[PDB]
């Protein structure tokens, strides 16, 4: 149960939550926790089950946290607004490309492998093993989600479209943002070309 | 019993001549290993003991025989391959997947290897071996998806090592359950699925070429009858869809044959030495043994390649010095056309 | 978060209050106000968290000489919701005046409930369009919301009542609440109550309760609709977040319903992915082209096929999107809910911005072009004559819903790198 | 591939419907149109693979004047397709200056089936020669599907409705749409009603329903036809491979129907090879000569004596093919399909381009001949006359018509190494 808590707290509810961060103060933070980067958000393991739960699975889980809050901060940011006309063209060629991108991050790899993995901890017959099966839970999704594995050739992509979320926030110069973006998205897409089989699942636009 | 190896201390593994003993015959001995590997992968347990005691009273006796010693290494070995046979056809679904192996090796089915020839023309062309190669195995699937089979094609898959003729299927077999098929199998698969395939490629170009009713004598009263290649293309597809029919008879027999004896018979080992039979009669029937006459056989295929690109281009009928070439053509044809009907002789 | 609904006209009001017995059944509600035992997903986007221990709803119920009201109000779903919001002509211009002269005490109503959340998301409407006491009335009052509330959002769930046709005031009832549903409303959804009776006649032997049966599905639509937010589940459990990706444009932001079972009495997302494209699942009915497509499909399946499903629909070559836009169909999956038997539980929805329905559009337009050339079917009251004497709001709504056809037109072209 | 049939004609019509219900009965289908647990063969050269689960069957009806097309309707096999393509003189002008004026949406019928299927390979036309309503329109969107589509095939179904001697006007439209089936056609199918009709006559008691027969004749041999196609084989799963070796000439492309089985109410291939090159078989009936024959046979029998069976034709003697060309009898092999229940499982059918069909052609002619002699049997309707004042169409046909009984005999004798 502590182990679901985890990915459902780092990770309805959650969307009041988002909205006071969308609008550092320390204690603020703690009384809406308990009610897009820095962020001292936590809670303690207590012994019997800071033997199986390590301590570095925590940061991994805030690793995959503050990345969604990026991405819903620039899914977001389009989603809150009602040369001239250009804006709307320069809305919907960045308003689908985060929704493809977020749909990509949880569907294909925090949905699949978090529903195969429920049923892979109940199989679990001792705490030496739960140890092990979850180990081998971390260090794969950590490899599959966007964080350490080409995070200079396809990652880069994703941060400088963030920019676009902040620039497209005070523009509400419409040229040099779509100048920018046909050359990224071609960029990802001529690097994207390779498809590494799980690549595929994302190298469709 | 317990399928031990390495029960040699030095005075899977082969055998050696300082562990085969000459005064017992060599084809027991290699009956002793196949009993042996049996265990590891099996119902010898259950009557183990009824073997032990056998042995025991072979212990016990102050003489040897051969002839009674024989019998009892026989059989063990007879009640072994029966229980291989037993699970392999039953629980396994052995025959199942002979009917996909002959589908796709033998060219058994023939949506995929249509559609894949129509919409991959590239191969054609020598292959960098890294670009081609994800492009073969990219077009076989996509060309399977498109009514139904959301089922296999996991199993069968290309590898390319021009890019038709270097072109390979990789297949996979379910190696616990499945002995009978070892790379050496499918290689021999393999062999017979290029030349197969080379033959529909060629009537797939004999097919498009064909055109004479479509567009080159409707609506037009052409230039036929004063310049044309004197309706040869005719006569390039008879030999060739003749050999082809053949070609349909030279496998079925076989495949019945093969799935004849299998219900006949309840021991593994007599199945290898059908299977062993049915892959060497396939090979030497089709001619993929090298022979002149299979040599003849692919000067035959070279020409009408070569054929076929002339009257691709020519749609309706002109002399561009393609006469030179149709000259060339012809003279080939009649010379090993002549000698098809010496080797009936 | 917090949304409130505002229901009117008879229809609206018959459609609300089947849908509040829809989540009553849905929800661990009683018939009462009270909590069940078998409650626990997110109750607070309909349903205000009540001080007697009642998850008590948000039923905003307004009417103009009410009749079928008081059938409502007789019934154990009448004092299932009772904040003290339930308060007591055929035309247009006539509910507009109506709606003029009692706006103040019923925006009081509106003004109470408003004040009484913790939290404001949306403002829904539902809505029949010409549908009588409901039209005029109800587009006045959306001006008045939209005037009054800038901060807030404004759906409107509207359908069309036609008996495969036809009233002759209709036409312009139509235009003048289409010219308010375009400006003053954030989005529409439209239904055409022809096609859905068909398809009821058709799917059934239902042709005289055909009205009753299409209050169960336009209820399951609206309930499939709001799932997402009133269950636990990932994105958009507010209501712009699933408002914005539909529209490029506010003016394009009117809605196609798509709806998988043709009837209720095990598959896979390929097979309702494969059949919700098609027009025999479309139960709202040059070649006109989606703009943007969303899903949502709730049922009991495994939910990872669902990549490879879009890697057979990729290539299965059906459709494509719009020139000028890298668009995308857009799918969200949720759960059916349970607490109602349901044989096959595989359920699927599409709301996708479709620019077919810019011919409907034009249909309408069409037919009030043709009423105002002869002018005997304007039919001369003089509620019309009083509200405008020149009809200068019918060349309004007019050369509004024009420009509307001609951006409908020039979107479907590659003409929205260019203007029209 | 993917081939579309297109019936016409009162008689194209019913022999489509029979063979569309022939392979409800073969096939996994319901009469509903949806996919059974026995269905796994390949389903797609005639059923569209629809959305609805369904392999919805690719039948294109359509009609001049209506009669029997309403008894076709109300059936469970005219809702078992339905994509919608259904729509709804007896003279040759008549029937092409009605088929002139409304030839626009039917092909727009065709054109909306055309880019409804993944991929063509073929139009394959239901048709009966002079059949009334079928003549003049066939024969007209015959050469407009010739002159819109020169990249795919064009097959023709037709049997000459004859009660054993006959329509004074039959030879006039036969003439026309035979010009027309010679250079607008790839491969033409004819068969005789009279000789199948005697045939049917001797082999049971059936007389008076006859034409209900001979519809599951006809049926019965399409289905064998491409029976290859339909169900998994090695060889011309395409139309255009199948039709090719048959065919050494454009204009010799009409080609004789053979049927072993007299009566279907266990034997080698030998015995069925013996018995169908003897015109006790053929049920369409100098000496006139086959150019090339093609054989296929379905039946539960042993494959491997084929060989041995061909060995011991070859030496029987009986029949050699032609001067010029190195030609041989042509091959193929299938299995009877299942889910009918057909005593003695072996049938035969053979597909042979024959020159005796040359003779019954001049048989027409003389008949055509001898009424344009007298001049009292052309029967002067106004449309005839409106449509060709100076009857040259006629001309042309029987010039054409001429040179192909030239083309004909010259072919039968050594004259191809020459022109004749």
């Amino acid at each position: 149960e502590y182990l679901q808590a985890m990915r459902n707290f780092f990770l309805d509810t959650m969307y009041d939550f988002y909205t006071s961060i969308f609008d550092q103060n320390v204690s603020f933070l703690n009384v809406q926790l308990q009610e897009l980067d820095g962020l001292t958000l936590s809670y303690k393991v207590p012994w019997p089950v800071d033997i199986v739960i390590s301590l570095e699975c925590q940061k991994i889980y805030n690793q995959v946290f503050l990345l969604l809050l990026q991405i819903k901060w620039a899914k977001y940011s389009l989603d809150v607004l009602l040369q001239i006309h250009r804006m709307f063209l320069l809305r919907v060629k960045l308003m689908h490309f985060v929704n493809s991108l977020h749909n990509y991050i949880m569907t294909r790899i925090l949905h699949s492998t978090g529903l195969e993995f429920q049923h892979q901890v109940e199989e679990a017959k001792d705490l030496d093993q739960l140890i092990k099966i979850h180990y081998r839970y971390l260090s794969t999704i950590h490899d599959r989600c966007l964080l350490r594995e080409k995070v200079s050739f396809v990652k880069e992509a994703i941060m400088k479209v963030l920019n676009l979320a902040l620039m497209f926030a005070d523009g509400w110069s419409i040229e040099k943002m779509e100048s920018d973006f046909k050359n990224c998205h071609m960029f990802l897409v001529t690097i994207l070309n390779k498809a590494f089989p799980h690549l595929e699942s994302l190298a469709l636009s | 019993l317990h399928g031990l190896l390495l029960d040699q201390h030095e005075e899977q593994f082969s055998l050696r001549v300082e562990i085969l003993p000459s005064y017992i015959p060599v084809r027991v001995a290699e009956k002793i290993l196949f009993v042996g590997e049996s265990v590891q992968m099996s119902i010898l347990k259950n009557q183990e003991d009824t073997f032990a005691a056998e042995l025991h009273r072979l212990k016990q006796q102050p003489l040897f025989s051969l002839v009674d010693f024989e019998q009892v290494v026989d059989r063990i070995r007879s009640t072994v391959a029966e229980h291989l046979w037993k699970l392999m056809v039953e629980e396994s679904d052995l025959l199942g997947q002979l009917k996909i192996i002959k589908d796709f090796y033998l060219l058994g089915r023939g949506e995929l290897f249509q559609a894949f020839i129509d919409t991959a023309q590239h191969m054609l062309k020598t292959p960098p071996t890294a670009v081609t190669e994800h492009d073969v195995n990219v077009a076989f699937q996509q060309s399977a998806h498109k009514v139904l089979l959301d089922d296999d094609n996991l199993l069968p898959l290309l590898h390319l090592t021009s890019g038709w003729a270097a072109l390979g299927l990789s297949y996979k077999v379910q190696w616990p359950l499945h002995i009978l098929f070892t790379p050496a199998v499918l290689e021999k698969y393999n062999v017979v699925f290029k030349y197969l395939l080379s033959v529909r490629r060629v009537q797939a170009e004999l097919q498009h070429c064909w055109a004479l009713q479509m567009q080159r004598k409707h609506l037009k009263s052409n230039q036929t009858d004063a310049i044309k290649w004197r309706l040869r293309n005719h006569m390039a597809f008879l030999v060739d869809n003749l050999q082809y029919y053949l070609q349909v008879d030279v496998l079925e027999s076989q495949f019945s044959q093969l799935l004849h004896q299998i219900n006949s018979t309840r021991d593994f080992e007599s199945i290898r030495l059908a299977h062993d039979h049915f892959l060497s009669n396939l090979l030497a029937q089709s001619f993929i043994l090298l022979k002149p006459v299979f040599h003849c056989l692919n000067e035959i295929l070279d020409l009408c390649h070569s054929f076929c690109s002339l009257v691709s281009q020519n749609l309706g009928p002109l002399d561009e010095r393609g006469a030179a070439q149709l000259s060339i053509l012809v003279k080939g044809f009649s010379r090993q056309s002549s000698l098809l009907f010496k080797i009936l002789s | 978060r917090e949304i409130i609904t505002l229901q009117l006209g008879q229809c609206g009001n018959q459609i609300g209050f089947e849908f509040w017995k829809q989540l009553c059944a849905e929800h661990g509600i009683s018939p009462e106000g009270i909590v069940e035992e078998f409650a626990t997903d997110r109750k607070d986007v309909f349903f205000y968290q009540a001080d007697d221990e009642h998850y008590i709803p948000r039923a905003v119920l307004l009417d103009l000489e009410p009749r079928v009201i008081h059938s409502i109000l007789n019934s154990p779903y009448a004092k299932l919701y009772n904040p003290e919001n339930i308060y007591l002509g055929n035309n247009w211009a006539s509910g507009f005046s109506q709606g003029e002269k009692i706006h103040e005490d019923i925006f009081d109503i509106i003004d109470r409930e408003a004040d009484g959340s913790d939290s404001l998301e949306g403002f829904v409407l539902c809505h029949s369009i010409a549908g009588g006491t409901g039209s005029g009335l109800g587009s006045y009052l959306l001006e008045r919301l939209n005037d009054r509330y800038p901060k807030k959002l404004v759906q409107t769930y509207s359908v069309f009542p036609n008996q495969d046709e036809d009233v002759v005031v209709q036409p312009y009832n139509s235009l003048l609440t289409l010219k308010r549903l375009t400006q003053n409303a954030d989005c529409v959804v439209v239904l055409d109550n022809t096609a859905l009776n068909r398809i009821a006649t058709d799917r059934l032997h239902i042709q005289n309760p055909s009205f009753s049966q299409i209050n169960q599905l336009v209820s399951t639509i609206m309930s499939a609709s709001t799932t997402t937010l009133r269950y636990p589940g990932y994105m958009n459990n507010d209501l712009i977040g699933l408002i914005a990706s539909l529209i490029p444009t506010p003016r394009l932001h009117f809605l196609m319903t798509g709806y998988t079972p043709l009837t209720t009495d095990k598959t896979t997302v390929l097979d309702v992915m494969r059949r919700l494209l098609q027009p025999k699942n479309v139960m709202v009915s040059t070649n006109h082209c989606y703009i943007a497509i969303l899903n949502i499909i709730q049922g009991e399946v495994d939910p990872t096929q669902v990549h490879k499903s879009l890697q057979r629909i990729r290539e299965r070559k059906l459709a494509n999107f719009i020139p000028w836009g890298p668009a995308s169909i857009q799918v969200a999956l949720s759960r059916k809910s349970p607490y109602l038997p349901s044989a096959h539980r595989v359920s699927g929805l599409m709301m996708a911005n479709h620019t077919s329905i810019s011919s409907l559009f034009e249909r309408t337009c069409r037919q009030y072009d043709k009423l105002r050339k002869r002018e005997a079917f304007l039919e001369q009251f003089r509620k019309e004559d009083m509200f405008k004497d020149n009809f200068d709001e019918m060349d309004t709504s007019r050369e509004i819903v024009q420009q509307l056809i001609d951006e409908y037109h020039a979107a479907t072209r590659p003409d929205y790198i260019s203007w029209g």
